[PDB]
RNA sequence: GUUCGCGAAGCUUCGUGGACAUUUGGUCAAUUUGAAACAAUACAGAGAUGAUCAGCAGUUCCCCUGCAUAAGGAUGAACCGUUUUACAAAGAGAUUUAU
RNA sequence: GUAUGUCUAAAGUUAUGCUCUUAUUUACUAACAA
């Protein structure tokens, strides 16, 4: 079955959700204040708590943690998956490599 | 007691030594507030003050609030604010280890967080990842401007030096490598006495090199790798089990 | 990236306060373990209590350790992480470490994994907690005033904190080298030696089958003059 | 025409946080503080940099203290941001002097007027703007021609000197000039102080251009042959068997360039 | 402390009930031991190849200068070291063992 | 002569057929002289 035309909207609704935020963040991110104009609470156990974020001096470095890290990445395939081809040639598969 | 009397001022900020160290180097660099464009010759150098604590422990701003931390300056014997200190002045006991247990696993006796590893002296502030409480004690020859002393009378000074600062688990002095392993009572111990110690002199009063005490280096306190004598070894896996029973039982 | 994952604060560290106002710096601080920008949370305990409490490690570590923020301690046990792998390496097992790699860009590479450490694996799931709780429970069941002595017959394990709060409940200086055992013990006044002897592993004679002892002592005694 | 939904401006802003103080400040006393002020920020980074030998004079005249090691002084080459800050510093710090002088009992309010006429005028000529942003030329160009016009309705009757002051024009020419280049020095300095404490990204990759055009084709060229060649190729052979393949492209296009016709016997 | 109500002395003064106002900042703490970088002295002094030269690339868990997706850092640097198995099938000869 | 790249810059981590003697070539190198 070709989608749905309501589970497309869905999905749509979504992953543009998701980007809009992500390119939001991407946005305030950036030291760039002028692309701040396109920009489009908590409990950590049964006990309760409210999150805030203090405004810091528009001098100092918005984010002091980020410093361009080389970073290797782990490949995280914990979960094996076959590579799996079915074919078994034998004649024209080894007259072919003495011409190969 | 240091609870009797509140705390007196090291030395006035007239008294205190400005930031700018030696000129070691041919110009002052004003980020960094180091020397530059020669390093030629070591940096290190002796405290113009100690922690003489009997003298200066007391009361402060910090013994009103409950204020969790001891001034460093207090350890270095140089701090100038005396009773006006949000840290505290006076030596490190059972009492107030006890009371800042929780925090002090992550961070030292001092308020500055500790790290993932020893700086590759051992010498900067102790690695959160080990419960250390054990001062290696380099320098001596230095710390006694070239003082033929005996090791005894060296071990003895020491002993007298850091047993003053807080409770001793044990001390060694070691002839073959010129050095001290100060065992502490408590991590927090051990922290106040690793600065209230650093860049120290061994020297006294009574010495004649005393007026020279400034001019040579001073004690390298640093934290101590453990021995790799299995004698020492054994006691530390014994005192470890012996913790672990505790806590285990604790848990229920 | 979004903040998806929530921080890992336990409760004896935030304390008892039923709402505090904690900030969050985002991209706030590299953490104490992988040198890896994290969101930095941070909060006074109370109001008026001085010391701000900020979570010193990121969360990604947080879980791997599986551990409070800001303690550094296991979240279940409030105990520290090392302490707690020994434990379990201990009961059940005979090996269980958590190998932090002491190599700048390796450490950033570990946090990286989305994978428990040895001891995070069995205080994760609170069943395999109360499993290894309930084994380890199992496995469980004549006075001339000298005001100087020279102590002898001291266990090697004994520590110098011990000896004189014990001369002090009894009731100053001390002198002990656990090579020898000559515990060079000096009291502030020699009244107070007097107080001490009159109100008495405690060998003491009074300097300034027990023959065995004394050959121990020796041989001991000389090995660490020797040093 | 200008764009209307911006309207956060730069002091808004900062207004808005408590870092900033606001205060009645003399003129005078803002331009010498804002000297300090600005002496205080370029040493801080030339310093940060690590580049000590690099000596600002208190006048924004950069020069090195030591003959410079040639690593050194690759080094110290600051760009078209650091450099073009001093000089809008070089500007003020001439301007706000003259006014200090004025002020300090020195020279007369026409002494002074003349000065200023003469500084704007001659900021070419004062501080090589131009050096590091030419397009400056225009401003300086614009200021001259200002100076002729004005000039010459300043002495109609009146003979020849250096006596004429009024400012206004010219100095208009330079507020538009700082207007337009605001955002320029944002971006720039941003990037540089971005720079000094974040370091500059490791995912530099470089486009193509006139210079490197040739190179990037070719490595896509051989990165294509060398795919279609491993797609043909029935047994899944090594890397190492694919260079004996791309090797033998590259002889094979050689022999066409020289007109030799590439017949090597051995392939399928 | 202001003020609005009350009481006790002389519109004035002492005591009383209100209203107003009611949580700053810290990720930090003052020099060695929590992190710069060159610098100096010494030593060599630069990719192809015989020799002399322009380079542009590429890989890199190397970066620096630069506003930079220009460009330049010696063609920025390092890359040149090490190197055994999806190990087979067939024949011949020699040795042993068994039937 | 350089880029550039190494080097140094001080404090002690607690374990029991040949040898020989010479003279000559050629090559390379040489901020050494001509
Ligand atoms: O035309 P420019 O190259 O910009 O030079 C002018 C011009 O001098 P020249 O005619 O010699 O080039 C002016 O001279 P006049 O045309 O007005 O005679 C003179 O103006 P004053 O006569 O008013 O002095 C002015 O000099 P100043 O800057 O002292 O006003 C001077 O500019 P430069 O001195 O920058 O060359
Ligand atoms: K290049
Ligand atoms: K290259
Ligand atoms: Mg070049
Ligand atoms: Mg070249
Ligand atoms: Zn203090
Ligand atoms: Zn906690
Ligand atoms: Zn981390």
């Amino acid at each position: 079955p070709l989608p749905t035309k309501a589970e497309i909207q869905e999905c749509t609704a979504r992953t543009k959700s998701y980007i809009q935020r992500l390119v939001n963040a991407k946005l305030a991110n950036s030291n760039n204040r002028a692309s701040s104009r396109y920009v489009t609470l908590l409990l950590n156990n049964s006990h309760h708590i409210e999150v805030v974020s203090k405004q810091m001096d528009p001098l100092l470095p918005r984010f002091v943690g980020k410093k361009a890290r080389k970073v290797v990445a782990p490949t995280e395939n914990d979960e094996v998956v076959p590579v799996l081809h079915m074919d078994g040639s034998n004649d024209r598969g080894e007259a072919d490599p003495n011409e190969w | 007691s240091w609870r009797d009397k509140s705390a007196k001022v090291q030395v006035k900020e007239s008294e205190l030594p400005s930031s700018i160290p030696a000129q070691t180097g041919l110009t002052f660099n004003i980020w960094y507030n180091k020397w530059s464009q020669g390093f030629a010759g070591n940096t290190r150098f002796v405290s113009p003050f100690a922690l003489q604590p009997q003298l200066h422990s007391g009361k402060t701003r910090g013994d009103n609030d409950g204020q969790l931390f001891f001034c460093l300056f207090f350890a270095k014997g140089m701090c100038c604010l005396g009773p006006k200190c949000e840290y505290l002045h006076h030596i490190p006991d059972e009492e107030d280890i006890g009371k800042l247990a929780l925090r002090t696993e992550v961070l030292d006796c001092f308020g500055r967080e500790k790290f993932a590893d020893y700086r590759e002296d051992m010498g900067g502030i102790g690695s959160f990842r080990k419960k250390n409480k054990t001062l290696y004690v380099g320098g001596i020859d230095g710390a006694l401007n070239s003082k033929h002393l005996k090791p005894a009378q060296i071990e003895s000074r020491i002993r007298f030096v850091f047993s003053r600062l807080g409770d001793i688990d044990r001390i060694r002095y070691v002839e073959s490598k010129n050095c001290g392993f100060v065992k502490f009572k408590y991590q927090a111990n051990a922290e106040f006495a690793k600065e209230a110690m650093s860049n120290q002199t061994l020297l006294l009063p009574s010495d004649k090199e005393w007026d020279d005490r400034r001019e040579g280096t001073g004690l390298l306190v640093k934290w101590a790798n453990e021995d790799p004598d299995p004698a020492a070894q054994k006691r530390l896996q014994e005192e470890l089990k012996l913790e672990s029973l505790n806590m285990m039982v604790h848990l229920i | 990236e979004i903040n998806e994952p929530p921080p890992n604060i336990c409760e004896q560290c935030l304390g008892d306060e039923a709402n505090i106002r904690m900030t969050k710096i985002p991209q706030g601080s590299e953490c104490k373990i992988c040198t890896l920008p994290f969101t930095l949370y941070h909060f006074k305990t109370s109001k008026r209590s001085n010391n701000i409490i900020k979570t010193l490690i990121c969360v990604r570590c947080a879980t791997q350790r599986n551990i409070c923020q800001c303690c550094m301690l296991d979240s279940r046990w409030h105990i520290p992480i090392q302490l707690r792998d020994h434990l379990i390496s201990l009961v059940n097992e005979e090996n269980v470490m958590t190998e932090e790699a002491k190599n700048d860009m390796m450490k950033r590479f570990l946090s990286l994994k989305n994978v428990k450490l040895g001891g995070a694996q069995i205080t994760s799931d609170p069943s395999e907690a109360d499993n290894i709780v309930d084994k380890l429970k199992n496995i469980l069941l004549k006075n001339p005033s000298t005001k100087s002595f020279f102590l002898y017959n001291i266990d090697a394990s004994i520590p110098e904190w011990k000896i004189t709060d014990t001369v002090s409940q009894l009731l100053l200086s001390l002198i002990v080298n656990h090579k020898a055992k000559c515990g060079g013990l000096r009291f502030q006044s020699s009244e107070l030696g007097e107080r001490f002897v009159s109100k008495i592993i405690f060998i003491i004679p009074w300097s300034s089958t027990a023959e065995n002892i004394k050959l121990s002592l020796s041989l001991n005694k000389l090995i660490q003059l020797e040093l | 025409l200008p764009t209307n939904h911006n309207k956060t401006k730069l002091l808004k802003s900062l207004k808005n946080t408590k870092y900033f103080q606001q205060t009645t400040i003399d003129w005078v006393e803002a331009g010498l503080q804002l000297c300090r002020q600005g002496h205080n920020m370029l040493n801080l980074l030339i310093h940060r940099k690590g580049l000590t030998y690099l000596h600002l004079d208190y006048n924004f005249n950069l020069k090195p203290t030591k003959t410079l090691t040639t690593k050194e002084r690759k080094k110290s080459r600051l760009g078209n941001s650091f450099h073009l800050m001093r000089e809008l510093l070089k500007m003020m710090k001439l301007i706000v002097d003259t006014h200090v002088q004025f002020r300090l009992g020195n020279v007369d309010a026409f002494q002074l007027a003349d000065g200023i006429h003469y500084i704007l005028n001659h900021i070419g000529q004062l501080t090589g703007i131009y050096r590091y942003k030419y397009k400056v030329m225009h401003q300086i160009r614009a200021c001259k021609d200002l100076k002729h016009i004005i000039y010459y309705k300043f002495n109609k009757n009146l003979g020849k000197g250096p006596g004429c002051g009024f400012w206004q024009p010219a100095w208009r020419v330079w507020l538009n000039f700082l207007r337009g280049t605001i955002p320029l020095l944002e971006r720039y300095i941003g990037n540089l102080i971005t720079r000094q404490f974040e370091g500059r990204s490791n995912e530099i990759v470089k486009t193509t251009t006139k210079q490197r055009l040739d190179a990037y084709y070719d490595l896509e060229l051989r990165n294509s042959v060398m795919d279609d060649i491993l797609e043909m190729m029935p047994e899944s052979i090594r890397q190492k068997k694919a260079r004996t393949i791309l090797q033998h492209l590259s002889e094979a296009w050689r022999c066409w360039k020289a007109n030799i016709p590439w017949d090597v016997p051995g392939m399928p």
